[PDB]
RNA sequence: AUCUAUAAUAGUUUUU
RNA sequence: CCUCUGAAUAAACUAUU
RNA sequence: AGUAGUAACAAGAG
């Protein structure tokens, strides 16, 4: 979380190369998801050994 | 400017940079599912080489037999197993002629193994296939049901204690006509009766299987099991080959390690003393190309008859009996294999059994081919398998037929101007070849090449090649006027061995100090192996030191040891303790070495002897000296000696009962120590029972008692009433 | 000067 | 739903005990 | 999909 906050400059997720056989909506998906629970943690006032 | 780490080689020479060409830092090839390709290309491969051999029907088991002893000699230079008797036998008769005795002293020697050896000695080994349950179970377990089967089938002669009453109650079960065991199912008892040929065509099997973690080869490859009934006798063939070859310079085994290379160099070097200073000299670093699928059993049975001329007719049968049932041996197909549908998307498991008439369609084109070669072979859900040696057996026999083929390489057989020497080490060898020219060297390279051609060996042209006498490579050593050291090789057993705290840290700082003495490791490369082997220690273990702040369950209580504690040098490292190994003292085991650095209170709670997780004696109550637990690389037991968990897979099948008959033999066994006080330290041997053993050893004591003073008429009453007792609940 | 005692554990070597 | 389980070839040699 | 490679995993059993 501290290394994440360093950085300014985050955009809206788009798909420059996409995975010839698979579905990158869901790794689209799979990025925002751990963005949303990296936030979720942080909002817990606690920080847990495995999330 | 691209990186070229092989043009290193254009300054430092391939042998003294060796150990570059290793990749042993990188995870080994495994084989996932299946063996029973790998065994049907094996079994349809041996047959081939033996083709133009002679088939027949064996009238005991049924299975077709191929013979191709005294088949028609090659046209060419594919490999082939038509070994001639006459040139087998002329063989081991010149290598009697030019060593004169080997044969009757080996036999003497051997005779006196036979005679002496315990039945003991089967329960060594990891796995043995059990032809009770047709699959593979450790060797004491294996040997124990087929001793218990045996006694219910009333063949006793094993109560002798002795491996050939063993022999003599395996040879009385082949002739009995049903046999009957016991099996397992969801946990009821059933009884199973087997006809003569059944049983026969279980005593012949092998298991087989796939290797797993082998480095230096693209494909898999499989592996055999030997069953119960031919261990004993190739164990005394073994002990004969064993005897042989330790009278023999050119062979490499059953020498190795640093004695190996000595043996090696002494021989090379006689070999270019005799070589005179006007002729040529070539080495050839070769290998054999299938050697154990071209060796066959026939040829080692008459090899035998050969060396046990002149000799008492029991000791040449027992030699005998385990040729004879090497060439009727069976093999097990393996687990089988898997299918799959997409569409339903399922799969399923088709076990080898069914292999013998299961529709082709599922298999492809390889699989078809194999199985459409292989059926005729199957009975009884086995393969027919007469020509070869299964995997990695009789080494030392094929050492012994190697090593004749070298002997007979000496002028007085050549009668011409070239000659051969070398050195023989299974099927690997390195020959040297002198002659006055190079076309003698083409010469006694072809006269060798054709030799070995007729007692069924082939020179792997591909794998082989030849140079100046000066360099060659035998067995994995590379010889560049003098062994080269290899530190890849050795590379793998630097780490952790997962034993306990103790004896890892012994381990590691051991091979540090050893492959500094062998391998030729530096002082300062021995300095950083050290750092690096207590950094994956104490991350293995959990043990950093105490006064850091790595966040870990085992921290907390570490670190309340180190502020509890006044000398922190004594502490060990796996207490959170600092390092004190160096290389002067790489010899010494921790605990003695930081003995003199340690609080009382922290030693004495160390090194006590009713710690949990060591067991107690029960010597008078319990023996309260030394911390005792088997003490491979643990000098002195501490609370660092502790024992992990066991698997519990079997806990979810039908074999789980046999824990607790293990766990039970251990009580009988427990008690048997209160008796025989030296039982632990050396083995009983006896043929009483346990229980009349134990009652007598008790009456004697008593005895003894009573007579020194120690004790009193009331307990020898007692004694004696008890013994009394046991032998009324004996009967009943 | 010679020097293969046993048993346990782990590691290494032994492909058409 | 719930219970349990996370997988031991042969010979020789090397090291420690 | 992916690991992987001559046969498997992508949980198994009760
Ligand atoms: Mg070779």
């Amino acid at each position: 979380i501290k290394c994440m906050k360093t950085f300014f400059g985050w955009k809206e997720p788009n798909i420059i190369k996409p995975h010839e056989k698979g579905i990158n909506p869901n790794y689209l998906l799979t990025w925002k998801q751990v963005l949303a629970e990296l936030q979720d943690i942080e909002n817990e006032e606690k920080i847990p050994r495995t999330k | 400017m691209d990186v070229n780490p092989t043009l290193l080689f254009l300054k430092v020479p391939v042998q003294n940079a060796i150990s570059t060409t290793f990749p042993y830092t990188g995870d080994p090839p495994y084989s996932h599912g299946t063996g029973t390709g790998y065994t049907m290309d094996t079994v349809n491969r041996t047959h081939k080489y033996s083709e133009k051999g002679k088939w027949t029907t064996n009238t005991e088991t049924g299975a077709p037999q191929l013979n191709p002893i005294d088949g028609p000699l090659p046209e060419d230079n594919e490999p082939s197993g038509y070994a001639q008797t006459d040139c087998v036998l002329e063989a081991m008769a010149f290598l009697e002629e030019s060593h004169p005795g080997i044969f009757e002293n080996s036999c003497l020697e051997t005779m006196e193994i036979v005679q002496q050896t315990r039945v003991d000695k089967l329960t060594q080994g990891r796995q043995t296939y059990d032809w009770t349950l047709n699959r593979n179970q450790p060797a004491a377990t294996a040997l124990a049901n087929t001793i218990e089967v045996f006694r219910s089938n009333g063949l006793t002669a094993n109560e002798s204690g002795r491996l050939i009453d063993f022999l003599k109650d395996v040879m009385d079960s082949m002739d009995k006509e049903e046999m009957e065991i016991t099996t397992h199912f969801q946990i009821g008892k059933k009884k199973q009766r087997l006809n003569k040929r059944s049983y026969l065509i279980r005593a012949l099997t092998l298991n087989t299987m796939t290797k797993d973690a082998e480095r230096g080869k693209l494909k898999r490859r499989a592996i055999a099991t030997p069953g119960m009934q031919i261990r004993g006798f190739v164990y005394f063939v073994e002990a004969l080959a064993r005897s042989i070859c330790e009278k023999l310079e050119q062979s490499g085994l059953p020498v190795g390690g640093n004695e190996k290379k000595a043996k090696l160099a002494n021989v090379v070097r006689k070999m270019m003393t005799n070589s005179q200073d006007t002729e040529l000299s070539f080495t050839i670093t070769g290998d054999n190309t299938k050697w154990n699928e071209n060796q066959n059993p026939r040829m080692f049975l008459a090899m035998i008859t050969y060396i046990t001329r002149n000799q008492p007719e029991w000791f040449r049968n027992v030699l005998s009996i385990a040729p004879i049932m090497f060439s009727n041996k069976m093999a097990r197909l393996g687990k089988g294999y898997m299918f799959e549908s997409k569409s339903m998307k399922l799969r399923t498991q088709v076990p080898a059994e069914m292999l013998a008439n299961i529709d082709l369609k599922y298999f492809n084109k390889s699989t078809r081919e194999k199985i459409e070669k292989i059926r005729p072979l199957l009975i009884d859900g086995t393969a027919s398998l007469s020509p070869g040696m299964m995997m990695g057996m009789f080494n030392m026999l094929s050492t012994v037929l190697g090593v004749s083929i070298l002997n007979l390489g000496q002028k007085k057989y050549t009668k011409t101007t070239y000659w051969w020497d070398g050195l023989q080490s299974s099927d690997d060898f390195a020959l040297i070849v002198n002659a006055p020219n190079h076309e003698g060297i083409q010469a006694g390279v072809d006269r060798f090449y054709r030799t070995c051609k007729l007692v069924g060996i082939n020179m792997s042209k591909k794998k082989s090649y030849i140079n100046r006498t000066g360099t060659f490579e035998f067995t994995s050593f590379f010889y560049r006027y003098g062994f080269v050291a290899n530190f890849s090789m050795e590379l793998p057993s630097f780490g952790v061995s997962g034993i306990n705290e103790s004896a890892d840290m012994s381990v590691g700082v051991t091979v540090i100090k050893n492959n500094m003495i062998n391998n030729d490791l530096g002082p300062a490369t021995a300095q950083m192996a050290l750092q690096l082997f207590i950094k994956d220690y104490r991350y293995t273990y959990r043990c950093h030191r105490g006064d850091t702040q790595i966040q870990t369950r085992r921290a907390f209580e570490l670190k309340k040891l180190w502020e509890q504690t006044r000398s922190k040098a004594g502490l060990l490292v796996s207490d959170g303790g600092p390092n004190l190994y160096n290389i002067r003292n790489l010899h010494i085991p921790e605990v003695c070495l930081k003995w003199e650095l340690m609080d009382e209170d922290y030693q004495g709670r160390l090194c006590n002897p009713m710690n949990p997780f060591v067991s107690h004696k029960e010597i008078d109550s319990v023996n309260n000296a030394v911390v005792m637990p088997s003490m491979e690389y643990d000098a002195v037991a501490t609370t660092h000696s502790w024992i992990p968990k066991r698997n519990r897979s079997i806990l979810n099948t039908s074999q789980r009962g046999i824990l607790e008959d293990e766990q039970m033999y251990q009580k009988c066994c427990n008690l048997f120590e209160k008796f025989f006080p030296s039982s632990s330290y050396r083995r009983p041997v006896g043929i009483s029972s346990m229980v009349e053993a134990m009652v007598s050893r008790a009456r004697i004591d008593a005895r003894i008692d009573f007579e020194s003073g120690r004790i009193k008429k009331e307990e020898f009453a007692e004694i004696m009433k008890i013994c009394s007792t046991i032998e009324e609940l004996r009967r009943q």
